């Protein structure tokens, strides 16, 4: 009906936005070790 | 890696000439067993020979009608899935696809004694589900067609038994590989009705929905493709078929005081009947009343008169995120919508699970 | 591929070792799997329980717990076999029909003890043992066979129990397959196996069904218009589950015929595929 | 049984100790037959 | 041979990695089968039904719905595992006995949640999840246990002897949305086991106990049963009606035939089905708890 009772409210809402970021890195920041490769045969959907 | 099965048969229900390579082919049991089972399982009150009337006319409109009774090995053994799909096309939900396949199978075949054959088969199934002779024990399964050779009205076909679909060599087509092809009328995936993710491995089933009423019975044939478990498929199907289940529970059978056992056993001072009189000397005055119960239960829905479906595992698809393709191509002289399944491994024993709830 | 050898015994009489060659495509059953074995495990002597010869229940139960194997060829001093167990890729597997009912292509194979008539089997009196072979029929017929033989046995007790027999009937029970009527048990007399092996069978089956559709009638009295009451429920559930597990249906082989006759008659051999 | 992500070493110091493993396993599987004889 | 890969989270503690390596032949489960998967589905958190750790009866249904897999050799980075449910060739499969009960050759294996003392399980504090492994007993143990938990279930709305040893079951039944479903599927099978034929078998009770005497087999069978041994001396059972079409129909056929399908279905819908068969080659006849046995796919 529109009769305002003796009570108040506070609302909360959460949104999200896609943004563009920016990265900076030093010279000697990470050490990288790469390995070797291994093959695996397996029955595929039609072949291997 | 795969195995093959050969069999010769009459070509009145199957035509390996027009049927595409990779379609499903089923076989039938001897019709002489139907009557031996019907006259002993027919519900009380119903006429048991209406099936015989419906069956005799089937072979009366079929070539070599004087070759029934001996089973020498020259009967109409195998049949196609599209044949039953066209015979019962008036019951599938996809109106246009059903009737298109029907006219296509009528035209591509002899088209002279084909319409009569179809209606005979139609009421044949209708009378099959009239005396509880449900056609899920007489229709087996063969693999997809691989090779065939025919000279006239008699064909020798070979199909895969179990294993990968594209592991064979048809060796006479353009390519040496084939994929499963089905009419778009029978295809019905349940997960997209049940609203769950469709990723990973999925099983294949065939279902036989039954409707039982007075002079109005129906039987479809659906090839379901779902990721649901081996036995959980039964609980899943009931949620979608809850209507027909309740219809059958009330229109399946159309042809008395309780007793307080626990009450009078919990309380003492009831007429006792000690073993001394059941020894067997005068066992009538000892059991004169002891109770009456006036009890009998004759007409009640059995678990066989309320059945509405029967499924069976056929094969799986190991490749996750299947990509079945639907398109329309020429089938003889007409175009029909077919769905193409790739990489499906056949297997599984022929055991039928009946959903009576 | 795994294969089992059954060591043939010495001093075998010619008529005995000959008749062993007649049964080449017959299936046997092994308690434990091994490359070398004796004969007692194949004979019925290893099969009986509690000293007394086995009953159908022990027959059906042991068929599940015990493993199966098929004979392939016979050597005058050597007998080998092939297993249907783990993963053995047995090539050119063929079996012989031991049942009176024909088989066709695309039929699945399951096992049963001989119930219809007397069990035909080889008997070695020189050594003192005999070898019984299980009966094989399609799956779609098995459930109907068991239901009929028990119904035939309970109707016999009813006629004997009731003061007056309710004889009025339809004739004779006949099973049909591929347009062939078998017509088992013509006569009323000659109670060969009426209560000989299926004696305890009809007992457990009639009592569970009695307890079955009585427990419901004694729990909700509204279906038709001192006391535990729970231990009876747990007992019925345990029994009905075990009895259903015993009387199971599991296909073991599939008849896959290539360039051969589709229908096979009793006595003919045919190639089968491992399911 | 061999080659659980290990055949990449034989089919191509780790190679040296891989053939060490091969020799030390073959020298045992060979005398396994001598033991089976007795 | 179809194998699924289980991604191990990084930064794992060596103590947890060692404890994880000890779990070599145990059974795990998957909600959706795929080659590459994570560890959140193996965790107990994925078992949550509403918002909380699941109940027993809820686990009974999760075991049927979910796929099953067996763990094989684990490397420091990955956890390989093979599937059992779908039809696939798998050579040399061994499982680790997790139940306190011993197994022997020719035994079917079932699957049930831990109803004994607090189940041992790997705990991952850094990852924050805990994986629990299902328990495996033979078939006969499965049926006896299931019958007792449902009996306790209908009681709300336990000792078990085996090989001369008694065990106690602690049934977790704090939930309610699953207990009523077991009652529904129970009566549904009892209702469909009632045909026009019971009256015949119900009219044999007098002669039954006569065969119970002076024969020496039906004694304990009458003893273990209660309803039949109380009805036999308390009800009259009006004699007999006739048959509608008795000239060509056999009425005691359906009741003995239809019941077979119910009993076979009852043992499965109430709990879990048989999944494996143990059969060891060049091994001991009986396996003790904690040892591994070579088993066959059912």
């Amino acid at each position: 009906t529109g009769f305002h009772p003796g009570i108040a409210f506070t609302v909360v809402r959460q949104d999200r936005f896609a943004t563009e970021q920016l990265l900076y890195a030093e010279r000697a920041s990470e050490s990288y070790f790469v390995g070797q490769i291994q093959v695996h045969h397996h029955d595929a959907i039609g072949g291997v | 890696t795969t195995q093959l099965i050969q069999q010769v048969s009459l070509t009145d229900f199957f035509r390996p000439d027009i049927e595409h390579a990779g379609s499903i082919v089923l076989i039938l049991r001897h019709p002489s067993d139907m009557i031996g089972e019907a006259n002993t399982l027919t519900q009380a009150g119903r006429d048991p020979d209406v099936l015989l009337e419906g069956l005799r006319n089937l072979f009366n409109a079929c070539t070599a009608p004087w070759t029934v009774g001996e089973g020498g090995g020259l009967r109409a053994y195998v049949t196609s899935l599209s044949f039953i799909a066209a015979c019962r096309a008036e019951e599938y939900t996809d109106k246009q696809a059903a009737d298109a396949n029907r006219t296509a199978i009528v035209s591509a075949y002899g088209c002279s004694r084909m319409e009569t054959r179809l209606i005979r088969f139609s009421e044949c199934l209708r009378a099959m589900v009239q005396c509880h002779v449900f056609p899920h024990r007489f229709i087996s399964f063969f693999g997809s067609l691989l090779e065939y050779t025919i000279q006239d009205n008699l064909c020798n076909i070979t199909a895969v038994a179990k294993g990968p679909q594209e592991a064979a060599r048809t060796d006479k087509t353009s390519t040496r590989r084939v994929t499963a092809n089905i009419p778009a009328c029978v295809f019905w995936d349940v997960d997209k009705d049940l609203h769950l993710s469709a990723d990973g491995l999925k099983h294949v089933f065939l279902v036989f929905v039954y409707t039982q009423r007075r002079q109005r019975e129906g039987v479809r044939l659906h090839l379901a493709l779902s990721q649901l478990n081996e036995q959980c498929f039964g609980r899943g199907i009931g949620f979608l078929l809850g209507r027909i289940r309740a219809e059958n529970a009330a229109w399946g059978t159309e042809g008395t005081r309780a007793l307080p056992l626990v009450q009078l056993s919990n309380d003492p001072t009831s007429p006792r009947c000690s073993i001394g009189e059941i020894t067997g000397v005068n066992w009538n005055l000892a059991r004169q009343r002891l109770y009456q119960w006036t009890g009998d239960f004759r007409g009640l829905p059995t678990q066989l008169s309320c059945m509405y479906a029967a499924y069976t595992l056929i094969g799986t698809i190991p490749s996750e995120s299947v990509r079945y393709t639907r398109r329309m191509e020429r089938f003889g002289g007409y175009n029909v919508p077919t769905i193409w399944l790739e990489g499906v491994v056949w297997g599984g024993t022929n055991t039928w699970n009946e959903c009576y709830y | 591929p795994f294969e089992i050898e059954v060591l043939l015994p010495g001093e075998l009489s010619p008529a005995e070792t000959s008749a062993l060659q007649k049964c080449e495509g017959k299936i046997i059953t092994f308690s434990t799997l091994r490359h070398r074995a004796s004969l007692v495990d194949i004979a019925l002597s290893s099969y009986y329980i509690n000293g007394a010869p086995p009953d159908t229940l022990s027959l059906l139960e042991a068929y599940r717990m015990r493993f199966a194997a098929v004979i392939t060829r016979v050597i005058p001093g050597k007998l080998l076999a092939h297993a249907i167990g783990v993963g053995t890729p047995t090539p050119g597997l063929f079996i012989q029909n031991t049942s009176p009912v024909d088989l066709c292509n695309g039929d699945y194979i399951c096992l049963l003890p001989p119930v219809f008539g007397s069990a035909d089997s080889i008997r070695l009196d020189s050594v003192g043992l005999e070898i019984v072979f299980p009966l094989t029929i399609p799956q779609t017929l098995m459930r109907e066979i068991i239901a009929k033989v028990v119904a035939r046995a309970v109707e016999r007790t009813a006629a004997g129990a009731q003061i007056l027999p309710h004889e009025v009937l339809r004739g004779a029970d006949v099973i049909c397959y591929n347009g062939r009527r078998y017509e088992l048990e013509t006569n009323l007399q000659h109670r060969d196996g009426s209560d000989a092996a299926i004696r305890t069978l009809v007992l457990n089956l009639m009592f569970s069904i009695n307890e079955g559709c009585l427990l419901l009638l004694a729990l909700i009295p509204t279906l038709l218009v001192r006391f535990p009451i729970y231990e009876t429920i747990s007992s019925w559930i345990s029994t009905s589950s075990r009895l259903g597990d015993t009387l199971g249906t599991r296909a073991i082989l599939r008849v896959c015929v290539f360039d051969g006759p589709s229908t096979v008659h009793p006595g003919d051999r045919t190639a089968v595929i491992q399911v | 049984a061999i080659a659980s992500e290990a055949l990449s070493l034989l089919s191509n110091s780790l190679r040296i100790r891989a053939i060490q493993q091969m020799a030390r396993n073959l020298r045992t599987v060979l005398d396994s037959f001598e033991r089976g004889t007795a």
